[PDB]
């Protein structure tokens, strides 16, 4: 919800999309289907897997041999031990559950922002030679073929080709 | 109209629910648990070492060769000791172990551990050496007493003034234990040791001891008013233990060559060892390692997770699911 | 300012508003007035609440009697609990002012995402019907009327409907 | 050119409240909310329904053993912490020491039934004088007394009989037995109380073994007296006898207490007034009843308590930045 | 990054602007050259300054006596300052790695924050008068002059003042 | 036909430093700064102006007692703290302990105001020897000797009579008087020193009562000795006094300490040189400047330290990132 994709213009997620966490569904002549974006995929998946590893692989652990070997007449260290134990329980406790509550929020928005950059890529790349929906779409001024569609998912566009014809198509509706 | 391209995000069937700090019960395609909620039931090896279990003695009993207690076995080297919570066979004869706390947690973890006899029962020709034996301590049903140590009687009506001295020639420290009998009356003094006062000498290099009876009335233990003080040291190579007494002495039969090189602590637990080797022993069962938390039990042993009072801590990994 | 609403391009906040958080202005010929959305005010107060919540119920409190039993002979086992003592009061204290610091600068940057939602919402409606003055605002180039208002302040403005109405206006305002 | 205008805006108010970022300083905020809890009560109150055992001005010790000027016989059977004053006026009367005094105070620090029975009456000692043990160090109103708890033996006809006497206890409950020694000044002293010059103590139960002896030596002047008392005290496990022996120099057990314990507490160093009041968080200086997770009133508490922090202020911002 | 600039619609940065962190890059009939937006950097040296004294300045430090004053016969207690030592030592490796990770994660990000926000500052004043490439440049409809130039970069540009000649170079060239 | 162009863009230099951030590692900054201490001085310094009492061959029960083979240093009215080797030189050269000695000296690891003074010299014991009570295991000036701030009283003309003293503090500080009782080896040794075969010791103040006897028995040779002598001490308040009475293996005091303590610390166990220096934070191995939150160096600090943790870096990222 920080950056408004994920639960905002684009008011869902989709279950033919199996091939990947963020891609494209394209509809043209020559028919539709689903295209997953590997290049923002597998960054998310890199990312993701070093905060679950840095959360865990930063843990420092040591040999600790915890017992309770205080007699009757030493309750008093065995207060002062059990101080220390509870101490540390309210410790670790208190940092373990907001770590995950606070990196469980980072990481449904980290998800958010790299859906929204896809948006603004394939919107850089349209500019007028495509129309806004405003829900994650973008409808096209000119004819663009399944090698077209490609292009727009590689990130090589041509806007020169077809400006002619989205602003024949812009005048059409006119 | 048409050639639409749209931007869209992967779903799944997942009911998986994570927590976030704003939202709660908040559905996710991927998401992995952080915190370690699994043990294998067993007590294992430490680092492959295993560990010493006594069944049903204590360490003072195991120490002292309670007469119902297993006469040492090959355990030269164990990881950290397991007690039952209250063992049944403990100090047969009632008294007390000095320092008993201490004791346990250095003999928590030995790297190197033998019995040895370092005063034959021939060297008390004057003494009665058979007769230290009472029914608190049975063996098969007939009174004994502790294997590794013994009771000296007086002979002849004589308990002549015992000089005796030791020099620990081995290249391993030593563990020598010894102990002073506290009697019931004045006539149960004479008639175990013939000499009214007493006294009790043990002098090393650093240790200088003198320990005298306290004959008084005390309240029936195992059927049993007399106490007996047994007492410990170690014993460094080339060092001597020197012992001097005139009755009342419980001289050492048997001692322990020692070679520490870590530590760890007495165990509680009822657990069967499962032939397991682990880096992190719990009372109720040991845990695998690589998760950061856990809450199994705090009393562990090794390289463990930080024990925490939390049931879940999920990491959020995928999208949030629809 | 992390995205730039706040104090970005909205500058300022509004006294007039006391019904949310965020909401909308509208000034036509009917009149002006001052409107909450209701639904993203919900969000953010509930989504605010969840975090104080969780600052504070997460925190595991247990019977503890804290004193000093150790005498004039027992001073080391004193320094090692005063040692344990000031430990856990510098975790603590460094935990609770910096989990405040970070948590203050989500919060704020919380309330900036939320306007610009609710700005990005408006903006892909009217689309060419208005302009974009760049203070939080659209001056619509049709008219636009308190139904009309209400439109867009629940996501239901036609765009066709007021399409060539802007344009001849749009293609003489900016003749001068 | 009267264009139609929708405009996207935020709240905002007349709080000065300003809380601080990681990266900002002093920033208003329309709403806020501070985590860090700093109001107590300023009294000492009930923990968890139970009242606190308050000494006024008596230590453990004064109060265990019977110092005159202390209270003689307490009300109370229960309490959650004892309050004592930071020096104690009435500790021992007559100078000497506790034996495992700090122990015997934690131990004693959350008692749940406590009531004192008399385990060995006066009458118990024909062959001794049981009228003549005390002390100018030891007043009450004046006159000179001892503790109330305990019985200083004297010899009584130029004669001090071997003491052989022992108690089972036949209660259901743990017995806190206390008794003592009495250090003589010089040979003279010893033989015009006890007649006996060297003498002795044993005290024996199923785990005690004690043998005691004193020490007659030349001491500096406590309370002006050159003497010492040192005191001792076992805890009588139900249907186990302790026996006593002795031929001079004894201080015999008159009092004991049956003892239930079932919890732990501390010791609270503290002066200010009981306030007819409960709390599940008690400080020296007032008890505290919060939910937050910090405070910053005291260190030193007893109770279920959040973590005390060095910080003034720790204010969380609940609402957006004002204007 | 998380909002998309610094290897977003920009690749690399600029190696010629060591005047500040953000700034511009202008190209006219009358030359180009490089300029830093003061305010910008200026909030972005501030809150990095804050970020980095409250990591130090907040950290509450005492004196302490920290030595092995424990016999032979009294290792159960220094077994206690032992784990009473390596769980602090445990609790602060582990707070101080994820606090230097974590807040890193968040200055970059600070600082893609502050360029998109410094190009949508641009973007909006610009409008229909210029036509932006899509890799964080612009091209403008008419004649900027280097006086113009600055109002693009302090906030002055006037929008009607090209809106016409803008048309004769859009609209017009067809 | 030329477009005028303005472009956005950031700042970038040529800078190696590396950043680890939540989701990307190795990432290369414009500027970065640590805020972890990795480095001390490798000596050893004052703690706030105040140089420490450092026991170069001798442990603090040798230096106390006077040990003949301690090398004798200037007096030292004040310290910060104690450095003691790990394995000290000289301990006890007449083989023995100090009771209560780690408690003794923990107190003595901070001492505001300390000096010896004398308060019962040798010419104050008419009928027992003074000059005789020397081993061979305590050498001073080529000659043996022993602890030279206590007198080893010996039988004078086969006869100890019991000795009655007390010594009253006249101070307005606080006295540390040591004192100690001599093991023998036999019923012979015993007679041939203090001609009377069962001794004691007695002491007593307005808080002290303490009773000792002899442990006569066979010991094994330390320094070439099988005798012992265990040493005691106290705190003698202002305007108290210290009474001994003893009828032989009785060890006097002469020399006493009078100390003013305010503050707390321990004992650094070290071997690094002194460095003439001062420092808010003192490591085993040297000093530390403290102005970072954190600091690898060493746990066993003495000071107003950072969090010592077990990393290498703690680089924040405070530029750019920068690219090739
Ligand atoms: C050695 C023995 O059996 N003594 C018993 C004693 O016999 C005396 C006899 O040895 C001596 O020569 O002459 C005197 C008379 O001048 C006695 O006749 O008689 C006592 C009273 O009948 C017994 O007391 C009973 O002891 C019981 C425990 O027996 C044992 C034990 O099993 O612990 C028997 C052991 O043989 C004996 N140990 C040794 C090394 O001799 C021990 C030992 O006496 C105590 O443990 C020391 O305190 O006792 C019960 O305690 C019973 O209640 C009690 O009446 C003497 O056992
Ligand atoms: C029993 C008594 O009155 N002793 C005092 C002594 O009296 C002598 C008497 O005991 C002896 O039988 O006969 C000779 C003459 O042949 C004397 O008459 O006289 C001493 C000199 O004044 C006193 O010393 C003073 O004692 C003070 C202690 O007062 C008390 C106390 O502390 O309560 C008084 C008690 O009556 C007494 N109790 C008993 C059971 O004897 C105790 C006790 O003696 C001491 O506490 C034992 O250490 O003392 C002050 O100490 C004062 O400074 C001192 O001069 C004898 O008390
Ligand atoms: C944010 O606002 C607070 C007020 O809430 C400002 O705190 C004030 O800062 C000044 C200057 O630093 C302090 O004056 C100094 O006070 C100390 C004693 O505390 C004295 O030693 C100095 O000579 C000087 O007078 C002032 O006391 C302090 N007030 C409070 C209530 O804390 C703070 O400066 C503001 N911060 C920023 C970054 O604007
Ligand atoms: C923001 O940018 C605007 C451009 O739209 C700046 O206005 C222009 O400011 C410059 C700077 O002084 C003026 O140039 C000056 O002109 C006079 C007379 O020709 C000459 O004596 C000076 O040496 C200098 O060249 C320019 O006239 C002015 N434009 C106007 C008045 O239309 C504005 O100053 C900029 N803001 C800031 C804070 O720099
Ligand atoms: C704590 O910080 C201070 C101040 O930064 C450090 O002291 C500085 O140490 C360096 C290297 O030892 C000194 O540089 C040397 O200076 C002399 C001229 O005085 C020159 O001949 C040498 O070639 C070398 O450059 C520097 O002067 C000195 N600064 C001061 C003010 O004394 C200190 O090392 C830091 N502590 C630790 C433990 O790192
Ligand atoms: C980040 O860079 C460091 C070097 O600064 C890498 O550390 C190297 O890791 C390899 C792994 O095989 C070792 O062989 C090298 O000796 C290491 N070099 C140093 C200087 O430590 C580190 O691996 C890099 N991070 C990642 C994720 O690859
Ligand atoms: C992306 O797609 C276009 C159109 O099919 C193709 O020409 C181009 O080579 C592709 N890019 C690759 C394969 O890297
Ligand atoms: C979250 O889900 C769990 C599991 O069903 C449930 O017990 C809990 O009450 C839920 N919490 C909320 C706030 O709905
Ligand atoms: C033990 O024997 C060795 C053998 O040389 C000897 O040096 C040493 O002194 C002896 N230990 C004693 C006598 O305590
Ligand atoms: C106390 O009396 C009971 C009554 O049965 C008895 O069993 C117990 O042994 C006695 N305690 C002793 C003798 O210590
Ligand atoms: C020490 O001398 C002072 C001098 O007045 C005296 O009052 C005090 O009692 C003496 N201390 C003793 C005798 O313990």
């Amino acid at each position: 919800g920080l950056f408004g994709a994920i639960a905002g213009f684009i008011e869902g997620g989709w279950q033919g999309m199996v091939d990947g966490w963020y891609g494209y569904h394209h509809s043209n002549e020559q028919g539709s289907g689903y295209a997953a974006d590997k290049e923002s995929t597998q960054k998310a998946i890199d990312g993701v897997t070093n905060k679950v590893n840095s959360i865990i692989d930063k843990m420092n652990t040591q040999f600790e041999a915890v017992g309770r070997e205080f007699n009757n007449l030493e309750r008093r260290i065995e207060n002062l031990n059990k101080k220390m134990e509870d101490g540390f329980l309210d410790v670790w406790t208190y940092n373990a559950e907001l770590l995950v509550l606070m990196e469980n929020e980072r990481t449904l928005d980290f998800h958010d922002s790299n859906v929204k950059n896809l948006y603004d890529k394939v919107r850089l790349q349209l500019r007028d030679n495509a129309k806004e929906l405003g829900n994650g779409c973008f409808e096209f001024y000119h004819k663009c073929d399944n090698e077209c569609m490609e292009s727009v998912r590689n990130g090589t566009y041509d806007y020169p080709q077809y400006s002619e014809e989205a602003r024949l198509k812009r005048e059409e509706i006119s | 109209p048409g050639d639409q391209i749209c931007i869209g995000y992967h779903a799944n069937n997942s009911t998986e629910q994570v927590d976030t700090i704003m939202e709660k019960n908040v559905t996710v395609t991927h998401a992995q648990d952080i915190l370690e909620k699994t043990h294998n039931g067993k007590l294992c090896d430490l680092n492959g070492v295993k560990p010493l279990i006594l069944k049903d003695c204590s360490v003072a009993g195991w120490l002292l060769g309670n007469p119902m207690c297993d006469e040492f076995i090959r355990v030269p080297e164990w990881s950290y000791i397991v007690e039952r919570a209250n063992p049944a066979n403990d100090l047969c004869y009632p008294g007390s172990l000095n320092d008993y706390e201490e004791l346990k947690h250095m003999l928590s973890r030995i790297n190197h551990f033998e019995k040895i006899q370092i005063i034959p029962k021939s060297s008390w020709p004057n003494h009665e050496t058979s007769l230290g034996v009472s029914a608190a301590c049975p063996y098969q049903g007939a009174p004994s007493f502790f294997r590794n140590v013994v009771w000296l009687i007086k002979k002849n009506d004589a308990y002549p003034t015992i000089k005796i001295s030791y020099n620990n020639t081995n290249r391993e420290d030593l563990l020598i234990l010894w102990g002073i009998h506290h009697s019931n009356n004045a006539e149960e003094q004479t008639n175990l040791y013939k000499n009214p006062i007493t006294y009790i000498s043990v002098g090393t290099s650093t240790l200088n001891q003198r320990l005298a009876p306290k004959i008084a009335t005390r309240s029936q233990v195992n059927g049993l008013r007399g106490r007996m003080d047994f007492f410990w040291t170690i014993l460094k190579p080339d060092d001597a233990i020197h012992f001097e007494s005139n009755g009342n002495f419980i001289a050492p039969e048997y001692a322990y060559k020692i070679v520490k090189k870590g530590d760890s602590t007495i165990m509680k637990s009822g657990v069967e060892y499962g032939h397991c080797n682990t880096k992190c022993q719990t009372p109720v069962g040991a845990i695998n390692s690589s998760m950061p938390f856990h809450n199994i039990h705090p009393l562990t042993i090794g390289e463990c997770p930080k024990y925490v009072k939390s049931n879940k801590l999920v990491l959020a990994t995928g999208l949030r699911n629809s």
